[PDB]
């Protein structure tokens, strides 16, 4: 259709070349195929669907803006409808179309398949994960999920990354006024800046452009006398006018070959995106990762995923230290001619004392037998 | 699939595309019509000699009023056809209209013999130009005799062709066949002077909507479904384009008012069908297409299930919930199961994303698990395909 | 005086109807910031045979028709077919001919100046039409001619174009408010008049129709802009008017806009 | 059939034709290879990762937590046996922190 | 310049072809800015020498 729309002379000799056209729809079926199993993928990674309970007590954390409101028509979270709403179409709808696909390039054999799974369950996917990992930790990722107060999953991860739970038990209402002060600026960002979306804007719109140039493509002679081929048709005799659509043949069909060419090469970097993105979820949703820089930068807590037209958005929690104090160091101590090495932590002296403390918060004790282990002699 | 079994699945077919129910044509009112009449009824023309020659231009020569008349007796056109003179358009036309002798229609042949075919009016050998001659014996003949057409045409001076006999008595009524006096007129016609400006009329067929037709507005061809548009063209605007550069919105020539046009509607033709040897039923699915217009191109149906993906045919539609089987799009899925019970049919249903739960989450509430269970699973990864040396020579 | 467009001459370069959308056309228009002659209209009668180099751009702020009509073609002495598109105050008499051209054809009214009437002092506008192909003469309309001074309100905005035989004729009626120099602002040109003309056009001439001791010079004055081929990028409003234009050869930034 | 003088037009549409098929059926080979390239890769850093070690990362040397795993080649490939640990049971107590 | 260097014929012929130049165009300059992309992306990892 594309090359010789209502042409039955066009299409006789098309059959010349005969089974380039199978090959091109074999490559973009291949494509779509490809497109609904990177979102399964990334998304459908729950064997069950998890909700939350009725009453939200997460020990002070509260994640409102991310989770499910039932109010609106579909099921998104605040932060979800705010990327929905960002991320805005170029050409026409793909969607809410509630007739024909509605396009230009619908005028001449182009057609856009609607995905397998749709934004209502994108957004059930999502609920999913997020109900399942709030209640019940990294669990649920490897087997049957089981419950437990979110302060104390909070402790495990902060045992995680190195930091005694006795930490979070005694700065729990701090770190819960932080993190729900985070939430609320990354919010806030999305909602007055517009180039956080740059990447699924820049996918949406290579798409439409490509769409767009392959449509104009039909309105170039390629050295015939003119682009219509009823007009070629009604103003020369057929000996003649054969030559004349051979040439636009050639053309349209090597304006297709690129296209399929680009779009081969566009999915294969989207297919790329979409596995590192499936890690992601599997590594930072799922568990914790202590992986640098992966999920965020900073110790990594955990990941809430939220679904965007055509990707998906992690808020990467991590834990970073604030303000550090100089403080003089020792490898070992010497007490009766044995060498006394810290079992976890670290020897430091405010000026005149000595003390053994964890790395990664300012926490002195006294140096006893029970936080040393000794090994060898002093003048080693 | 060139095979003759078919696994599981949905596989694309044959493309199905609404043709067209009629063709339609529309064109602008013919109204400068050129001066064909008068030519034609002019109360008498000048000399053989002194042929008069008018004009004729930017107007429609339309000849169904002229060539079915049955008035005229004789008419050939040596050049064109009149089958194709209306389909044809002339930069210029010239009427060259005088009043000769019976005899002398033999002379005006070209090449053709006797002093006063050159002399008067010669016809070169690649004359193209149409000759129209018919009897006006009443007309042209006096009682007495008409002598203004004196045939004389024997100067000493020699007159080359196109530089620039006695045996007449009197026009009478009674003159036999061949020596009544005859009008003639000749359609002589150029080309490479100017833009084309006389074309025969253009027929006009009615107006329809909402139907897939072939449509020729002012030579603007395409097919499409014509409907009634809110566009506002300019008074000078005819087409109306889309970002893509396609026309979308045309404005009939007759009746000013603008048509939004929608290309016919297509789309691919999906079989879904469970394994060959499980069993021969299917179910077809029309992309993206509702089957309000599927019976165009199973017309019967008994089972259509519109989906936001095109509208299925064959396949029954339950509000159950299973695991997706065999995939269709929008968030549907076909599988192949029994129940009503036997009667193996082919089933639609939304996909269900798995079984509901509900953590019984608590601010002091812990699960352990007191035993476990070693999994071994398998996973497979491609790592090499065969290698290929091809000699391009 | 050698003066200066800002936004002006832009036409409709096709009959194509665009909503919300920046099309590009590579078509003859008129350079954004051009050098455009400027002419006295009135002993010293300024009426030259200026030269028609593909296109002519043509504004004026006259009333009552001043510049009556044009004169086109090659010769312009009766011995090729030449153009005339010699307007009156009721209706446009569009003309190709091989009419004689006189050396001074200038009706040469002294109206309303000294004796208070309208007076014709001659009528050698017209020499003779010795030999002619084609004529068309227009509907006896009425354009808005009738004397009022006020704040002229007049800028008739014209341009002239021949490609393969056929001459263009684009235009549009935009008042404005300052009887100064050319104003600022935007106002794209209708098509008017199209003709299978085909004849060719080399040169082009002006219209007048108005001894030489304490003469009161008229107040009226005529441009005379020339179109060249460039690339513009024009912006489609919700009702298709172009509502802006850039001139994507202007200076670096236009360039920009229009890739 | 045809004589040297006419031959050189059939012969250069067919060399064309060819011509095209050949550049067509080697960039998509090209980027077949790429992909396979990709699961190589991937399939090497599971090797390395998952049988010669214990790996953290979850899902990523199969569901659960993972113990070991074992290659076993296939035709143009290679298949893991990820053997994981599953909790099965769970009772439910009350906790405090 | 590659195609029809410095000969307007050719150049007219070639504007025939439609955006077959701009969309090349495109192509070279994006692989471009990708290659300070990951340059960038592997380097600057540290904001402060
Ligand atoms: C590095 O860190 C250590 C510990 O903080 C500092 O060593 C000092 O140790 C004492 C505690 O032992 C800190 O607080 C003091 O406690 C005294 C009681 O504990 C006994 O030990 C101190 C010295 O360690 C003796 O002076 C004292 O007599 C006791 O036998 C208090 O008596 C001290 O003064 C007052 O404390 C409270 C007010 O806080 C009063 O109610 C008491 O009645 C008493 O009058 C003191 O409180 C002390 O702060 C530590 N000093 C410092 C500077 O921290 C090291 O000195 C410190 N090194 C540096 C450079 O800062
Ligand atoms: C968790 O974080 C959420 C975001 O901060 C919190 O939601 C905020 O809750 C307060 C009140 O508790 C709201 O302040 C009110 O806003 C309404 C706006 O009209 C409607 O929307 C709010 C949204 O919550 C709703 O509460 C109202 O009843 C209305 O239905 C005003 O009309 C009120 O006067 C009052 O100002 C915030 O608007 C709301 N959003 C934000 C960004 O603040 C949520 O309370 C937190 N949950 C906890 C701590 O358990
Ligand atoms: C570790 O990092 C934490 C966050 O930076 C620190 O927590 C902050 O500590 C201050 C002092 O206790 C708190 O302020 C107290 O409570 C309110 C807060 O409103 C005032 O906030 C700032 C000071 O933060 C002040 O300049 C404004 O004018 C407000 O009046 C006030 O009543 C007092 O300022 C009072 O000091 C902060 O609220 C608190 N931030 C959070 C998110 O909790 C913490 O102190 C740091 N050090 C340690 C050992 O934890
Ligand atoms: C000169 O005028 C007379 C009429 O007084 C013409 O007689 C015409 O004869 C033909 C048949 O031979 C007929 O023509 C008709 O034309 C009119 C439209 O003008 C319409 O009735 C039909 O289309 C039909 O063809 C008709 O009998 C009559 N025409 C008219 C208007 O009365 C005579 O043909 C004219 N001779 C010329 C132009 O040489
Ligand atoms: C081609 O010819 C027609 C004929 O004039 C032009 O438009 C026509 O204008 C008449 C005006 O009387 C229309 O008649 C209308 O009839 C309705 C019947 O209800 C009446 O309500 C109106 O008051 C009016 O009398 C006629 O329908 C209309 N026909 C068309 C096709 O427009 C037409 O403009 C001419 N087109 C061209 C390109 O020359
Ligand atoms: C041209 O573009 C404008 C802006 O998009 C379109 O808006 C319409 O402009 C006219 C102004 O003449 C509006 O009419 C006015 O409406 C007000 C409020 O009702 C009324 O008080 C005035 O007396 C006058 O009637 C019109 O409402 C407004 N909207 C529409 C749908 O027309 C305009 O439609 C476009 N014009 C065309 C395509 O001809
Ligand atoms: C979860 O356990 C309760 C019973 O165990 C109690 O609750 C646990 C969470 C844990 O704290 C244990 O140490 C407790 O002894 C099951 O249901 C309970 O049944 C008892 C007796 O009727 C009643 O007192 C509780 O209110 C019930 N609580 C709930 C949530 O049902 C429950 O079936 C176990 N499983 C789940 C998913 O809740
Ligand atoms: C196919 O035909 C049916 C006929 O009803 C269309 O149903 C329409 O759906 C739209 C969308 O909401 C409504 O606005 C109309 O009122 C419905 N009725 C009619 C008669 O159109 C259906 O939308 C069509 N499918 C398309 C255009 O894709
Ligand atoms: C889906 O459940 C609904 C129940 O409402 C059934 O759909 C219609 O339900 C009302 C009666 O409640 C009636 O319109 C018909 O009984 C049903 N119409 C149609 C076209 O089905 C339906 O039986 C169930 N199965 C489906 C939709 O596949
Ligand atoms: C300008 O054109 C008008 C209208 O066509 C002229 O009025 C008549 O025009 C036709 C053709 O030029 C002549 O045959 C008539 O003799 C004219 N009659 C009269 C009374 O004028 C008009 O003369 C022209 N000039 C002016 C100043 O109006
Ligand atoms: C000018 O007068 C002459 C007749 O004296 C005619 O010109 C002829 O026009 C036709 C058509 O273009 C040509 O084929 C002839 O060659 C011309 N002959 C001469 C001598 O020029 C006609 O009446 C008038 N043509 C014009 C343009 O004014
Ligand atoms: C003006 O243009 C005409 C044509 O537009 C020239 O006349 C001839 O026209 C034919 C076809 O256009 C060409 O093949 C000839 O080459 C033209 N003659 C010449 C000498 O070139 C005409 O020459 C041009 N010049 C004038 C003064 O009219
Ligand atoms: C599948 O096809 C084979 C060959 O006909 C047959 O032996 C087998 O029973 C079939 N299996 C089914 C219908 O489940
Ligand atoms: C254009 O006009 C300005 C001032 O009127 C003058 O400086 C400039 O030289 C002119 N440009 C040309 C090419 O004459
Ligand atoms: C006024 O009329 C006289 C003749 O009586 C004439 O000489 C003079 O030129 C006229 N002046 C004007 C302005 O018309």
């Amino acid at each position: 259709m594309y090359i010789c729309g209502d042409s039955t002379e066009c299409s006789n000799l098309l059959l010349q070349y005969g089974s380039f056209c199978t090959q091109l729809n074999r490559a973009l079926t291949g494509i779509a195929v490809e497109q609904d199993k990177n979102t399964q993928e990334v998304f459908a990674q729950v064997k069950q669907i998890y909700k939350t309970p009725p009453i939200k007590d997460f020990g002070g954390f509260n994640f409102s803006q991310i989770l499910p409101d039932p109010s609106k028509p579909s099921k998104r979270s605040f932060i979800e409808d705010l990327l929905f709403n960002k991320v805005t179409l170029a050409d026409a709808g793909f969607d809410i179309a509630a007739r024909d696909l509605i396009c230009a390039q619908k005028f001449n054999g182009l057609t856009v398949l609607p995905p397998l799974l749709t934004d209502e369950m994108i957004a059930q996917y999502t609920s999913a994960l997020l109900a399942g990992t709030i209640t019940s930790g990294w669990t649920f990722g490897a087997g049957a999920a089981l419950q437990i107060p979110f302060a104390m999953q909070m402790a495990y991860r902060f045992n995680g990354i190195g930091v005694t739970q006795n930490v979070l038990y005694e700065n729990q209402k701090l770190i819960a006024n932080q993190f729900n002060s985070a939430i609320g600026k990354i919010q806030d960002s999305l909602s007055s800046t517009a180039s956080a979306l740059g990447k699924l804007q820049d996918v949406v719109n290579q798409n439409a452009q490509a769409l767009n140039t392959l449509v104009k493509q039909l309105s170039s002679n390629f050295g015939a006398i003119s682009s219509v081929l009823n007009d070629i048709l009604s103003r020369l005799d057929p000996p003649e006018a054969e030559v004349q659509i051979d040439r636009l043949i050639t053309g349209r069909l090597q304006s297709l070959q690129t296209y399929v060419t680009q779009q081969l090469i566009r999915a294969a970097e989207i297919r790329a995106s979409a596995n590192l993105a499936a890690t992601k979820m599997s590594e930072c949703v799922l568990g914790q990762s202590k992986r640098v820089d992966f999920c965020g930068k900073g110790y990594h807590l955990m990941s809430f995923p939220q679904s965007a037209p055509h990707g998906v958005v992690f808020l990467h929690v991590t834990y970073v230290p604030a303000q550090e104090k100089n403080f003089t160091t020792a490898p070992a101590i010497c007490h009766d001619g044995k060498a006394h090495f810290p079992r976890e932590g670290v020897f430091v002296s405010n000026g005149t004392h000595w003390f053994v403390t964890q790395r990664n918060f300012y926490e002195p004790q006294i140096i006893t037998t029970d936080n040393t282990f000794v090994s060898g002699n002093c003048d080693v | 699939l060139k095979s003759f079994t078919v696994e599981k699945g949905i596989y694309q077919t044959s493309n199905f595309r609404v043709q067209p129910t009629e063709s339609i044509v529309r064109f602008p009112n013919i109204t400068n019509l050129c001066p064909f009449g008068e030519v034609f009824n002019a109360t008498r023309f000048a000399s053989v000699y002194a042929w008069n020659r008018k004009r004729i231009s930017n107007c429609v020569a339309d000849y169904s009023v002229l060539y079915n008349s049955a008035s005229f007796s004789t008419f050939k056109c040596y050049g064109v056809s009149p089958t194709k003179l209306n389909d044809l358009c002339f930069t210029n036309v010239y009427a060259d209209s005088f009043v000769i002798r019976g005899d002398e229609v033999r002379q005006i042949a070209p090449g053709q013999t006797g002093k006063i075919a050159d002399y008067n009016y010669k016809l070169p050998d690649d004359f193209t130009g149409c000759v129209i001659a018919w009897n006006s014996n009443n007309l042209d003949s006096k009682v007495g005799g008409n002598y203004n057409y004196l045939y004389r045409l024997f100067r000493k001076s020699n007159l080359k062709p196109f530089e620039r006999p006695l045996q007449s008595y009197g026009f009478q009524p009674t003159n036999g066949v061949g020596y009544q006096p005859y009008r003639v007129v000749v359609l002589s016609f150029e080309l490479l002077h100017a833009p084309a400006t006389v074309c025969g009329p253009k027929k006009s067929t009615n107006l329809v909507k909402n139907k897939c037709v072939n449509f020729n507005f002012n030579g603007l061809t395409g097919t499409g479904v014509l409907t009634e548009s809110n566009k506002k063209f300019l008074p000078f605007q005819q087409f109306g384009r889309d970002i893509a550069d396609t026309t979308d919105a045309v404005r009939d020539p007759q009746t000013l008012e603008i048509l939004d046009i929608t290309p016919c509607s297509f789309g691919g033709v999906s079989v879904i069908t469970p394994g060959t040897n499980t069993s021969n039923q299917v179910a077809v699915l029309y992309q993206g297409v509702n089957c309000t217009e599927v019976p165009v191109a199973y017309s019967t149906g008994s089972n259509v299930f519109q989906t936001r993906a095109g509208c299925l045919i064959g396949a029954e539609h339950v509000n159950n919930s299973y695991e997706c089987d065999i995939p269709i799009g929008a968030g549907i899925c076909a599988s192949y199961q029994t129940q009503t019970v036997a009667s193996q049919s082919i089933i639609a249903y939304t996909m269900s994303l798995g079984a509901e739960n509900s953590v019984a989450y608590s601010n002091n509430s812990i699960a352990i698990p007191t035993n476990f269970t070693i999994s071994v699973t398998t996973e497979i990864l491609p790592v090499s395909m065969t290698k290929t040396s091809v000699d391009c020579t | 005086a050698y003066t200066n467009s800002f936004t002006r001459g832009v036409y409709y370069p096709d009959k194509v109807f665009r909503s919300s959308v920046l099309h590009s056309t590579q078509d003859l228009f008129l350079p954004f910031f051009s050098n455009v002659t400027w002419f006295h209209a009135i002993k010293r009668f300024d009426n030259p045979v200026l030269p028609f180099n593909d296109g002519v751009y043509f504004a004026s702020t006259e009333k009552s028709n001043i510049i009556r009509g044009w004169i086109f073609g090659t010769t312009l002495d009766s011995k090729t077919q030449s153009l005339l598109i010699v307007n009156n105050a009721t209706n446009v008499v569009i003309k190709v001919c091989e009419f004689q051209f006189c050396n001074d054809p200038f009706l040469g009214v002294y109206y309303h100046k000294n004796n208070k009437s309208w007076m014709e002092s001659e009528f050698r506008v017209y020499s003779s039409a010795n030999n002619c192909t084609f004529e068309y003469v227009s509907q006896p309309f009425l354009m808005d001619l009738e004397g009022k001074q006020g704040n002229f309100k007049n800028l008739r905005e014209f341009v002239f174009k021949n490609i393969d035989g056929y001459f263009k004729i684009y235009s549009k009626h935009t008042p404005i408010n300052l009887v100064r120099d050319l104003p600022q602002g935007f106002s794209a040109l209708e098509p008017l008049v199209d003709l299978p003309i085909g004849i060719n056009i080399t040169r082009f001439q002006t219209l007048l129709a108005l001894s030489s001791s304490g003469w009161t010079a008229g107040a009226a004055a005529y441009y005379v802009g020339y179109l060249q081929p460039r690339t513009f990028l024009l912006k489609y409003n919700e009702n298709g008017t172009i509502t802006d234009a850039v001139d994507c050869a202007l200076d670096p930034l236009s360039e920009t806009k229009c890739t």
